[PDB]
């Protein structure tokens, strides 16, 4: 699926 | 056998935390939407003084720096520290780091015991360990189990995770306290449990010393944790889009979103591009690269290679300071 | 001290199980009697895909046979096995044994670690032991306690019981995994807990190796467990009926019911008779004789002595194959 | 390592208790105020036979004296004692002490194992310990943890407290049983847990041997526990009233209330006075002095100094026998 | 009481 | 606050 990391 | 000598070495360096906080939110049958429309006037939000209260904290140095969890002290108006010997002081909050659930405290006192630090990287699953905190406010209590696993990330508790998992009994009130090895040296800060009942079921998690020290040293120096900021939202790559680009499972990270006005934006990072290398390092796992950007210091020009219009393009960004998380604990 | 060497020896031989199953029964407010009469049409039972998912399994041999609990895999359409090293395979079910809550799996893989087997009969209450499984799906975790008791039968979990009881933390997701001794050798398959909260309260039960091996070897050979069948329902004897027969507390078992068409029926066993000896062995405890018939192989003519019309009569039956339990897990 | 030798030494001296009691109070939807006014007649309170049942007890001496918790046997009509070997007897209640939650039993049997007594004062936080009882009625089970803390008073369970706190798994059914050290010697009588779920969460409490022996020896000799009685209600002193007297934080105890007709009354103790010394001993903590009066024997004339009308006055009382607590367990 | 074993 | 001991 779609999981989002943020940096 | 016995662990009373370890308990004697470390226990004096573990303290009890009592925190109070003024709050505008009460019991939820009252003061909700129904209150102000249940044949009743608006009146006033009455702000109650609620006690986060039971927690624990580790005496990191003789000069009076205390380590603990952010979620114990976040928002506190007053923090009382109660020492094993019975001394009490009010502490001040040097600074917090919600993204690892750690806080640093300071007290002015002398003849203060300090925790001997073990080495988080040296623990092995199977080692006996001891947990020291204030479960249910019963007083300082020591509990005993074994390291169940190491480097638990992906629990979803906090954004940066490297949790030790321990068998030993951890309950509400243990947060902030010491996880200690058989010798009596600090290997973690107890932080979270996974329970079906609100109490210990033998699944507990502590922040390892290596990560804790690194957070605490940055807080003492700068009042803050300093982390690299790129300003990008990124999502994983699957075989299905591996093909569409024509070049597959090179560990790609997909730039789903680029922060507007950010250093990646300012360097011409664009939505829908593909990141192959960050700072001459291949970017495979979103966690991997997010931690690599966190450790990269702000002010460091780095190179980024992206597959955009089907051909590698070389960009340069200047890593920025990572902005705080603000609301949640 | 430390148990990291035991963990290193056995942990690689414990795997994680993920099972999925299609089911016709949903959340119970909906799809009940009310659904089809709550101003609504019959429509269709929508069959959801539910994940028994978290379980564990022990790698019994290098050729790829896995042991586990029946209640984890019963009914599964797909069983994914995830190895400590990260490899994944889909497994096939060699065969199950609901009456001891054990299942055998097979995977096709090489360079497979295998569990060193301890000796169940050699454990003593007090020995340290370790539990390895996947509590709450958190990942492989090791927990530590002591053998609390041995040979727990009469729990009522399954029809044939010989449970080890362990202190060590066992939670949902540990079923199927290893119970291991301080050396690191398999002494049980973790199976059940007694809890007031759905999580570990320190009362856990594992199937001992001796019984597990015996079940697994019969499954691999015949696809089934082979047990003696007599076809009789039997109830205990009390002093009150001890007298009525005139000869008292000879350990009697009362033939309350005889299966119609069975080998005991076919040998002239009759309701209301009294069994004094089964296969030249005195029949005192219903459990005792039921286990003795289970171990007697099918096809073996045996002698039975019964007190019927107040005088011993000698019968002969040919032990049959025990029929499966069918519905329940 | 292993604790099977300790288990072998002490386990035979721990027994299972089954108690039955006739009661006039049933399930609370029925037989309440609603029953007799819910379109229904008064009829009769039907008294059910309820089973306190699961408990445990320690075989203190070869002559057949058993120790246990008061709350297990209080009110019982019959107490069945079941020995590790399988023998059963009905026991008689020598006498109880609700204020420490202890009871003494007697059985007539020989070839009885006895518990070797350790020394409560010699335990240190960190020592391994074992708990032996009958959790959930599953049978005698042994559990293992460490002494978490010592001398827990102020829990509020009973009026006289000196609790050991243990990690080891203690559940309903463990009350009365042994807490034992690594050697296998009795250091406590397991009594209470603090849980959010009704089952062990690793916060358990045992009465230490030193206190238990002292209670048991007084019960066997006199059928009762003999404690000093002063007949006074006393409340603490704060700085705020420290000044009003003019002489501050001398550890004062304030005579809030004097039992009418008591030995302190009979000696001219008066409400609103201030107690500086009890029996030539300074009276600082209310607990401190209450325990000092408890250990003072009845029939002992003692001196009391009180700050009354702003000037020390010297009184004399004759310590009396402390009256029982009556209703509650 | 009455409890039944079946083999 | 006010807590009361009784002996």
């Amino acid at each position: 699926d779609e999981l989002r990391w943020v940096f | 056998v016995s662990y009373a000598n370890a308990v004697s070495r470390a226990a004096p360096a573990v303290a009890n935390l009592y925190t109070t906080k003024m709050v505008s939110k009460p019991s939820h049958p009252l003061f909700d939407d129904p209150m102000f429309r249940r044949f009743f006037g608006d009146n006033l939000p009455q702000q109650k003084r609620m006690e986060s209260s039971l927690g624990s904290a580790v005496i990191m140095s003789a000069e009076g720096y205390l380590l603990t969890n952010n979620h114990v002290t976040a928002g506190a108006d007053q923090i009382i520290v109660a020492l094993r010997d019975g001394r009490e002081t009010i502490a001040q909050l040097v600074g917090s780091d919600p993204e690892t659930d750690l806080a640093v405290l300071k007290i002015d006192l002398k003849n203060l015991p300090a925790m001997t630090l073990g080495r988080s990287d040296g623990i092995r699953t199977g080692d006996v360990c001891l947990a020291i905190g204030n479960p249910f406010g019963v007083g300082q209590t020591v509990t005993m189990g074994i390291i169940s696993a190491t480097g638990r990330n992906q629990l979803g508790l906090n954004t940066y995770e490297d949790f030790i998992q321990t068998d030993a009994a951890i309950n509400p009130g243990n947060a902030g306290g010491a996880l200690v090895d058989a010798a009596g040296n600090l290997i973690g800060i107890n932080t979270a449990i996974f329970s079906k009942s609100g109490g210990s079921q033998g699944i507990g998690f502590a922040i390892p010393t290596k990560l804790a020290l690194e957070v605490m040293q940055s807080i003492i120096e700068h009042g803050q944790v300093i982390r690299g900021w790129l300003g990008v939202e990124v999502k994983a790559l699957t075989p299905e889009l591996a093909e569409s680009l024509g070049l597959g499972e090179t560990a790609g990270i997909v730039v789903a979103g680029v922060y507007r006005d950010g250093p990646a934006a300012r360097g011409g990072l664009l939505p829908g591009d593909v990141i192959l290398t960050i700072d001459k390092q291949e970017a495979s796992d979103g966690r991997r690269s997010m931690n690599q950007v966190a450790r990269t210091r702000p002010g460091q020009k780095i190179s980024i290679v992206v597959l955009r219009n089907g051909q590698k393009v070389n960009l340069t960004a200047e890593v920025g300071l990572r902005p705080p998380p603000a609301p949640a604990p």
